């Protein structure tokens, strides 16, 4: 993406780069795959097709990986991808960086939402 | 305007039939396109396009569809059309896309290198090419390089009752491939709403018949192409793209069998031609 890849890329710790970037002033990840879809699917996080609500984006899951865009180990057991393949929808608030939403939240394991979004659980 | 609600124009039949000299084109391929929505990829918008028109045609759809995607990388290191494709097609149908240069995509496998490395034994039903090479210092003849591999790739791995969607412009083109067109129950060469004001077009072969129906000259065909693209102006829309409701390739469940040539007689072409029928085995898929 010109630098920032290459950065997060050559770091023992990608995700804390990628913070650590932003926190200097540097731009988002970009070139995530933002998809025309019809804001009315169920809103749930990580889904097989493209499933925005009013108010989320969906993109193309591959290209709001960092480990993906990357080109390096993901840090799961064994090398998987919860992103690739598939489509992440995305509060449209924080649509300008997709790739730093997904380090920064993670998905109800109940209700299949972001935490601190869609997510309304106890 | 009624055409500007379509997902783009394909040739009329009237300039299909034509036998035109060849002239240059009046149209350039870059400029700011006002029509694309914010934050939307060109590419996005195109491939949403494509497969719009996809919708309108009898493509076959088994129940295990395999589509295999050329030219799927972008400078930007990510695959826009892919995420479409994916979008598009139905759920666990196998995906596979290529591109000389490294990217991320969301296929189920991507291959890296010349498309002519890539090999397969298996058939597929659906190839899409967005293939190009920037490269026309003096004249316009046919181009060789990925376009020899295309035809190749049809004649031995397209799926009888497959079809086939393959990017051209004014001078990225290939006389063999126009000429298998004349091998699909219909052919068209089919231009984006929201690419309108370019020389590029996708060539639709839909339902591969292995034989030829008509004799098409490639030469001849280009020529008609750019005389069409020379005295129609198509002006830019990117209406289409504001109602995705009914956009997934519908579920046909379309049937798939091995057939001996000697079984492909009259009535199984005719199911062929009507986009009711796919020929080849269902082994195990290794690209
Ligand atoms: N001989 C060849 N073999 C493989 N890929 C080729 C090729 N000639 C051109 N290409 C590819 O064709 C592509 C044109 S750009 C394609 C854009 C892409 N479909 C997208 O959705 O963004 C380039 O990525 C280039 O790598
Ligand atoms: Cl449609
Ligand atoms: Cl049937
Ligand atoms: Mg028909
Ligand atoms: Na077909
Ligand atoms: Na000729
Ligand atoms: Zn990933
Ligand atoms: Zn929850």
């Amino acid at each position: 993406n010109s630098t920032v890849l290459s950065f997060c890329a050559f770091a023992v710790d990608p995700a804390k780069a990628y913070k650590d970037y932003l926190a200097s002033g540097g731009q988002p990840i970009t070139n995530c795959v933002k998809m025309l879809c019809t804001h009315t699917g169920t809103g749930q996080a990580i889904t097989v097709t493209p499933e925005a609500n009013m108010d989320q984006e969906s993109f193309g899951g591959a290209s709001c990986c960092l480990y993906c865009r990357c080109h390096i180990d993901h840090p799961n057991p064994k090398g998987f991808c919860d992103l690739k393949g598939k489509y992440v929808q995305i509060p449209t608030t924080c649509a300008n960086d997709p790739v730093g939403f997904t380090l920064r939240n993670t998905v109800c394991t109940v209700c299949g939402m972001w935490k601190g979004y869609g997510c309304s659980c106890d | 305007a009624s055409q500007a609600w379509q997902p783009g124009v394909a040739m009329p039949n009237l300039y299909k039939m034509q036998r035109m000299l060849l002239e240059k084109c009046d149209l350039q391929n870059y400029g700011e396109n006002a029509v694309i929505p914010k934050g939307i990829m060109m590419n996005v918008a195109k491939y949403t396009q494509l497969c719009q028109y996809l919708n309108t045609l009898t493509l076959a759809v088994p129940y295990n569809m395999r589509v295999i995607h050329f030219g799927a990388g972008s400078d930007k290191g990510v695959a826009p059309g892919t995420a479409v494709l994916r979008q598009w097609l139905p759920t666990g149908t196998l995906l596979v896309d290529s591109d000389l240069n490294d990217f991320v995509s969301d296929a189920d496998s991507t291959l890296i290198g010349d498309c002519a490395t890539v090999h397969t034994a298996n058939k597929w039903d659906l190839i899409i090419s967005d293939m190009y090479d920037p490269r026309v210092t003096k004249e316009n003849d046919s181009k060789e390089g990925f376009f020899t591999y295309l035809c190749g790739f049809i004649k031995q791995k397209l799926a009888l009752g497959g079809s086939i969607a393959v990017k051209i412009t004014e001078h990225s083109w290939n006389a063999d491939l126009y000429k298998l067109m004349g091998h699909f129950s219909w052919w068209t060469a089919f231009v984006t709403n929201v690419n309108a004001s370019s020389s590029e077009a996708f060539l639709i072969g839909a339902n591969y018949l292995g034989k030829p129906k008509e004799q098409i000259d490639g030469y001849t065909m280009h020529a008609n192409y750019i005389f069409w693209r020379n005295t129609n102006p198509i002006q830019l829309s990117s209406y289409s793209l504001f109602d995705m409701s009914k956009f997934p390739l519908k579920l046909r469940g379309t049937a798939v069998m091995s057939l001996k040539e000697n079984q492909i007689n009259d009535m199984i072409y005719s199911l062929l031609e009507k986009g009711r029928l796919i020929i080849r085995e269902n082994n195990r898929v290794v690209v």
